[PDB]
């Protein structure tokens, strides 16, 4: 949507919500972000039950998916939702940031 | 405060205290009555506002400021009006 506009679902249980996110997704083609609101040390199995379906590129349980709250960050440390790419479109193409070594080339030479 | 009170009868009690405490040692009550040219500070208080928010206040100020109140803040202040909504 890119604009102050959201639409919700209905979900009807854990696994529900856990189908209609993998649907979800795989309709933006690019796995880059993903969210979880819930209890945080009643379940684990919860926890990684989530991140076990779900790829994105990156996963963040009760944490807006931004950058800025009080004072440094938040979260205060990562990497921007942009300079997020893939030499890939295709699907479930996990986004890796980009660095230096993606824009150099390398030499060895044997003795 | 009077022993019976609500908070915003104590609070209006805080703040008529600081200011005739204020009053008591000799201090202008409005920026003008400082010495301000007040043309030129409705010219410049539009940028003196937006460099406001962001030095570093941030801030464990609990409510966010927006640009809009920092300038009726300061106009008030400088006319010695009571910013009140």
């Amino acid at each position: 949507k890119l604009s102050p506009t959201l639409g919700l679902f209905r979900a009807d249980n854990f696994e529900d919500a856990v189908a209609q996110a993998v649907t979800m997704v795989e309709i933006g083609g690019i796995g880059h972000t993903s969210g979880l609101y819930t209890n945080q040390d009643v379940n684990a199995d919860r926890i990684r039950y989530f991140g076990d379906k779900l790829k994105t590129a990156r996963i963040l349980v009760n944490i807006p998916t931004t950058h800025g709250g009080i004072g440094d960050l938040y979260n205060f440390n990562v990497a921007p939702s942009l300079t997020l790419g893939c030499g890939s479109w295709g699907g479930n193409s996990i986004s890796e940031n980009v660095g230096p070594k993606h824009l150099i080339n390398k030499k060895t030479v044997a003795k | 405060s009077q022993p019976g009170d609500r908070t915003a009868q104590k609070i209006e009690r805080l703040l008529t205290w600081l200011d005739e405490l204020k009053v008591n040692l000799d201090i202008p009550k409005s920026i003008q009555a400082a010495g301000v040219a007040e043309a030129d500070f409705l010219a410049k208080v539009d940028e003196l506002a937006v460099e406001a928010f962001d030095d570093q206040c941030t801030g464990a100020n609990p409510r966010y400021p927006l640009i809009a109140e920092l300038k009726e803040v300061l106009l008030a202040s400088y006319y010695g009006k009571p910013f009140v909504e």
